[PDB]
DNA sequence: ACCGCTGCAAGGAATAGGATACTTGCGGGCTATATGGCGGCGAATACCC
DNA sequence: GGGTATTCGCCGCGTACCTCTCCTAGCCCGCAAGTATCCTATTCCTTGCAGCGGT
RNA sequence: GGAGAGGUA
């Protein structure tokens, strides 16, 4: 989901871009005992068989020079041990579930302690999974405003 | 490499396992807090939350 | 290569030689050309229609290029040499065309004084007012004086009243100009746009390829300018550059065929065509000169102007200088060498001595003695035998 | 992959040099050079232009100065185009009527040979000789030139780096002139100065590094500012334009429909062949050459000139052209890539654009503005910013305390690294002076000559932590290099026991330095030089060594021993241990003055 | 009977790499802004007349 | 202007103890680019002698 | 020394 949200990464130019094609997980390099002795992470390699194009620059938008593919490696990913926990240095860690807001958007009222009336509040929130905020909420005079974040 | 190492080494829900029982351990992996990045803190939450 | 002429003649005359400083702008550009370059310009437009001699080169995109209707030229100039045969009266008419006042005590623009034998004039253009002091149809001085005290500062030769642009700037061109806008183009609701920009009166980059909406009138093809006898010398070739040119010039139109933002005008309207350009070319007599045999018809003749032999030098060889020195020795003609530089002389002074050769110095190519080693410093670029009268030049280019 | 890096070298010490070059230089009196009024009045004659008073204040600021008896260095740093060779010219011949070896140095051939032709239409009606050294003057003319250096016939002598081999022996310096002074280093600059330390030195440059900036700025090397540019120069329209051929092709059309000609920098010398045709589909109109540092030093020849006769429009090039070479028909940069540029070399690169009456544009290919890096960036728009004429010394400060100038008494002329007290400077420097005038003690340098090659690729020096006090540093070289006994070695190593404890490594090979140099002068040896694979010694005519034993040698270890040469002997020893080494050399040095004779 | 002529040995000159410097910039290796508190109180405007 | 009313912004928000893990960019060193120098090496002009043919 | 989390009364 990540890596088709991310690539395919065009270039500024558009003179060529860098695709994706599959990922795997390698073997690691020790396993959970041996990382909980010696103090570091029970983590697994990441190899991404990324992919480079070349376009022609004389040739209009859309041609291909000459296209590229390899297994390259970027970062190590903590893999969780056969019960739940993380082995991260050493110290098992459990990363607690959360419970938060829903993305969505929620109408509310702070129920007539404000604005010294007894008149409720209506307010809206559009609260995106990841974004800027964005409220709505009436003036005690009856006035729509908006507020971002 | 930083990314996933900061969040998976100290974070905010990254937490140290309780681990002086079965209990303990199998009672925090089915923790559900409410605090964390996006969510409430301990000294601002109201009688009603 | 008219830059190359420029300084080649300048090596084989005494006469003077000038150019046209043309627009450095490109075809339908977006830019200036140097305002001051034009200063230059149009001063050589002033005195197109008079000169009894003179080399004037140009180019054949200056002569593709249209100019001023030359009403505005007689108009809006008092570029005056001391040589200026005119009258008293004649500049009062003149000036009273131009619209000024006349005042014996000059203070503001657009006035004059013309008592007994002095004229004064205060200009449109500076603040400064000037005495004239008119002798016999004929102009004697230039005498910056004060506006109120009546002193002079500075006695010239030539005054340059050159108003700053090739179109009259002035209120009644700008509406001129909106008029052939409307005429032509179109108006669009637009601040940067150059319509409403010259409503605030404001000049913009490419202001001069909207040229002819400033006068109403279609632009010279600059030979009305010329004198009765001039004498065009074709260079290079015409029926392949002049077409090529114009392949240029449309190739650029139609490129910003577009953008409402400064639509363009149609180029027969800015320019010549080949085809009028040769129209106009059979007015005037014309040598032509090519490197190669014509063979025989009358208003032709070949001259014996042999290319030079296997002149180089090379270290490869025991003594370098081979080439020259049985040249020379098998040579019955002067010799002249032309060196470019003057320090570059001794790097041949140097050189010909090492083959006891000491090649004077001279000025004039009719100098030339029946056998004698000579040379010029100036700008030639390739020797060459003169057979008919066994006349030589070796370059520089010869020994490389 | 292959990137190998984490090295370490520190095999010379830079610091007492510096001392000792600045405490010799203010020891000596000057010249007071001799004025003409007349015989000069007339080489101003020959100057066919008018100069700018600011260029008349550069040139009675020097003339002034260098008839007097104290030390001249002095900056006619100005802005390009603004006639600053003509000052140096003028100071030349002044100097070159009292026939004084005026030298010259420029970072690249192609000043010299520019340069070379300048000088030599200037001195076209006076009987001196101007000579120019380089590569592309064959091996057999340097040996006669520099030979007819020793003799003083060649009375003005430019150059590159060939002429600080350090074997040219002059026969009477009385000026250094160095034309764009923001290269060298600081040793490529202080090399002449060691061997004459009296001598004038005339520094030109357009755009100055920090360092001597900054030494302007504390009053030891004198200024003259050059404004009022002298002609009908405008100012290069600057364009930053991210790349597109459209943009190229109107600009090179517009160059050659104006008829001048184009540099075209590309500043990479392998791409830069495939760079001319990508360019020539581009534009099949131009006439375009290919010129760089690594054509056969005969083709740049031919190049250059054609391109000087208009023979094609545009070069395409390096950095090589970024010296200042002037040729007035182009008018059009076109810098492709101008990301990983200073400052100092984009105000360069708009300088030899110009220089003349016609309007130049410059055009700045960069990346996509993102793309471009904010150093990049804001390199661009401080070049964008200040397009004006005059602006070269505003561009200088800027370069200035941004980047801040190296330590004042050392190397890497830019980086603030921490340096010495302005004030601590002139101490030291007085306290310098004072000691070495007290004994009048000869040089470092003077006893570099008199000394034999004895380096064997050592760190062998006094270290900054074993003595910081860099002047008693120079007082203890001058000490041990005048030292002509091994007791006296030997007390001056119980000396320096007492005054600072235990000897470091690079000290106690200082002292064994000396201690083989002592019987390599005593016997007659003259140059002695090892390394990894083994080394060379080379003798004396009048050597010490056995030559029926030294056959014996050959013949006893011809892996060992190979005689190329009349004295030339090299053994061939797998030299890993630095201090097996030292005892290799000094045993068998040994064994040599057992044969002694 | 040898003179004249070309082919290869020689021999050097050059030129072609490989190292040694000097300048800029950059990258790595260490190493030297987030959105979920609330009430109180008081100063500082908003508006209205 | 003056008087009241709304509005913004700062002030506070329990004590004591125990356990655990985790706290970074910069800078300068050496790569890239360029420029110049110094070599061996091997390639390349170049010429002399050796020898082979011709009247 | 400072944050982060969890705990006891
Ligand atoms: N007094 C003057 N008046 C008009 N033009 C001048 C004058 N002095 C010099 N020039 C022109 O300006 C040009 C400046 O070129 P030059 O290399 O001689 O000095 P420079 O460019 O200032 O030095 P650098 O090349 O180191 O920048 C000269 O080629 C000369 O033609
Ligand atoms: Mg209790």
């Amino acid at each position: 989901a990540a890596f088709r949200s991310v690539f395919p990464i065009q270039s500024y130019s558009g003179n060529s871009e860098l695709q994706y094609v599959s990922y795997r997980l390698g073997e690691p390099v020790f396993d959970v005992q041996e990382c909980q002795i010696r103090g570091v992470t029970y983590s697994a390699p990441l190899r991404v068989k990324l992919r480079l194009v070349i376009y022609e620059r004389e040739a209009p938008e859309g041609t291909v020079k000459d296209i590229k593919e390899q297994e390259v490696y970027m970062g190590e990913i903590p893999l969780m041990t056969d019960n739940g926990t993380f082995v991260i240095n050493g110290t098992e860690r459990v990363i607690v579930s959360q419970l938060h807001r829903s993305p969505g958007v929620f109408f509310d009222s702070d129920k007539g302690k404000t604005h010294s009336s007894g008149k409720v509040l209506y307010n809206a929130r559009i609260i995106p999974y990841r974004g800027s905020w964005l409220d709505f909420e009436f003036d005690p005079k009856d006035n729509l405003f908006v507020r971002i974040d | 490499s930083a990314a996933v190492k900061e969040f998976f080494g100290s974070s905010q829900l990254s937490q140290f396992m309780d681990q002086n029982n079965p209990l303990s351990e199998i009672t925090h992996k089915r923790r559900i807090s409410a605090l964390g990045p996006g969510g409430l803190t301990r000294e601002r939450a109201g009688f009603e939350v | 290569n008219a830059l190359r002429l420029h300084d080649e003649i300048s090596q084989f005359t005494d006469q003077m030689v000038m150019n046209l400083a043309d627009w450095e702008t490109l075809p339908y550009d977006s830019f200036s050309p140097h305002q001051d370059i034009i200063s230059s310009r149009l001063s050589t437009l002033y005195q197109l229609p008079t000169m009894q001699r003179g080399v004037l080169i140009v180019p054949v995109n200056t002569l593709m290029q249209r100019v001023c209707p030359h009403s505005f030229l007689h108009g809006h100039a008092l570029v005056m040499k001391k040589g200026q045969r005119l009258s008293r009266d004649a500049l009062r008419t003149q000036l009273d065309s131009a619209g000024y006042r006349h005042v014996d005590q000059v203070m503001e623009h657009g006035e004059y004084a013309t008592r007994g034998a002095l004229l004064d004039l205060f200009p449109m253009g500076s603040e400064l007012p000037y005495r004239l002091d008119f002798f016999d149809d004929e102009i004697d001085s230039l005498r910056v004086f004060d506006v109120d005290s009546q002193r002079t500062l500075e006695e010239v030769e030539a005054i340059n009243l050159l108003p700053a642009h090739e179109f009259p700037t002035d209120k009644a061109a700008i509406e001129l100009f909106r008029s052939q806008w409307r005429d032509t183009f179109e108006v669009k609701r637009d601040p940067e746009h150059i319509y409403q920009q010259v409503s605030k009166g404001t000049l913009p980059a490419g202001i001069e390829y909207w040229q002819p909406l400033f006068f109403s009138e279609p632009l010279p093809p600059l030979f009305s300018y010329f004198p009765a006898n001039t004498l065009l010398v074709n260079t290079g070739d015409l029926e392949t550059s002049a077409e090529r040119f114009q392949a240029d010039t449309l190739a650029r139109f139609e490129n910003r065929g577009v953008d409402p933002m400064r639509p363009l005008l149609p180029p027969q309207s800015l320019w010549l065509r080949v085809d009028e350009l040769f129209s106009e070319l059979k007015n005037w007599p014309r040598v032509q000169l090519k490197t190669e045999h014509l063979p025989t018809k009358a208003a032709n003749a070949n001259l014996g102007f042999q290319k030079l032999p296997d002149l180089a030098v090379q270290a490869q060889q025991k003594a370098p200088l081979d080439a020259l020195r049985k040249f020379l020795e098998t040579f019955d003609g002067p010799v002249v060498f032309s060196v470019e530089s003057e320090g570059r002389r001794e790097a041949l002074g140097e050189l010909l001595a090492r083959i006891k050769i000491a090649p004077q110095r001279i000025m004039r190519l009719d100098e030339a003695s029946d056998r004698g080693r000579y040379l010029m410093i100036g700008a030639a670029e390739h020797g060459f035998v003169d057979t008919v009268r066994n006349l030589a030049l070796i370059c520089e280019s010869d020994l490389l | 992959s292959r990137a190998r890096q984490k090295a370490a070298e520190k095999v010379r010490d830079v610091a007492a040099e510096l001392l000792d070059i600045y405490a010799q230089r203010a020891a000596k009196e000057g010249f007071a050079f001799k004025h003409d009024r007349e015989q000069y009045q007339l080489f101003c004659d020959s100057f066919p232009f008018e100069t700018t008073p600011d260029q008349a204040q550069a040139i009675n600021a020097v003339l002034s100065d260098m008839c007097q008896p104290l030390a001249m260095d002095r900056l006619v740093c100005g802005d390009v185009g603004f006639g600053k060779t003509e000052v140096a010219m003028r100071a030349a011949f002044l100097a070159v009527d009292n026939h004084k070896q005026v030298a010259v140095l420029v970072p690249t051939t192609l000043l010299a040979q520019q340069h070379y032709d300048n000088f030599r239409d200037r001195f076209a009606n006076w009987p001196v000789r101007i000579e120019m050294i380089s590569r592309f003057r064959s091996a057999k003319e340097q040996t006669q030139i520099l030979a007819e250096v020793a003799e003083g016939k060649i009375d003005i002598l430019i150059g590159t780096h060939k002429l600080l081999q350090s074997d040219v022996k002059f026969k009477d310096l009385g000026l250094l002139i160095v034309d764009e002074e923001h290269r060298f280093g600081v040793r490529h600059k202080e090399r002449i100065k060691a061997m004459r330390a009296n001598v004038d030195i005339l520094t030109l440059t357009a755009t100055p590094i920090p360092r001597t900036l900054n030494m302007a700025m504390s009053g030891m090397r004198d200024l003259s500012i050059i404004a009022t540019p002298p002609a009908r120069r405008l100012a290069v329209k600057t364009f930053v334009r991210e790349y597109d051929s459209m943009v190229v092709r109107e600009a090179i059309l517009r160059e050659i429909l104006r008829g001048g000609q184009v540099y075209y920098l590309y500043n990479d010398v392998e791409n830069i062949q495939k760079a001319a045709e990508r360019l020539a589909e581009l534009v099949p109109e131009a006439r375009i050459a290919i010129g760089h540092g690594q054509m056969r030093e005969r083709e740049l020849e031919r190049v250059m000139n054609d391109f000087h006769h208009q023979r094609f429009n545009v070069l395409v090039c390096t950095t090589i052209i970024e010296t200042g070479i002037d040729i007035p028909t182009a008018n059009t940069i076109i810098i492709e890539r101008a990301d990983h540029f200073g400052l100092a070399q984009l105000h360069q690169l708009r300088g030899r654009v110009g220089r003349s009456h016609h309007q130049a544009y410059a055009w700045l290919l960069t990346p996509h503005p993102k793309a471009m890096t904010t150093d990049a960036q804001k390199r661009l728009e401080a070049i964008a910013s200040l397009e004006d004429l005059g602006a070269g010394f505003a561009l200088a400060t800027h370069d200035l305390e941004i980047r801040g100038a190296g330590e004042l008494l050392g190397e890497e002329q830019s980086g603030s690294m921490e340096t010495i007290g302005f004030s601590l400077y002139m101490e030291l420097l007085e306290n310098a002076v004072d000691a070495l005038k007290a004994g009048r003690e000869p040089s470092l340098e003077d006893l570099t000559s008199q000394q034999t090659e004895v380096e064997l690729r050592m760190p062998s020096l006094l270290p900054d932590d074993f003595i910081p006090d860099v002047n008693t540093r120079l007082s203890f070289y001058k000490r041990i290099a005048s030292a002509k006994t091994e007791n006296e070695l030997e007390e001056i190593k119980v000396e320096l026991i007492d005054r600072f404890g235990l000897l470091p490594d690079p000290a106690r090979t200082l002292l064994d330095i000396a201690r083989l140099r002592q019987q390599a002068q005593k016997l007659g040896i003259r140059k002695l030089e090892g390394n990894e694979k083994g080394g060379v010694i080379e003798f004396a005519e009048k050597n010490h060594v056995n030559p029926a034993w030294l056959i014996g040698l050959l013949q006893k270890q011809p892996q060992h021993y190979r005689l190329d040469g009349p004295t030339r002997l090299k053994f061939i020893q797998d030299l890993s241990e630095r201090k097996t080494r030292i005892e290799w050399v000094r045993q068998f040095m040994r064994e040599l003055e057992e044969n002694a004779i």
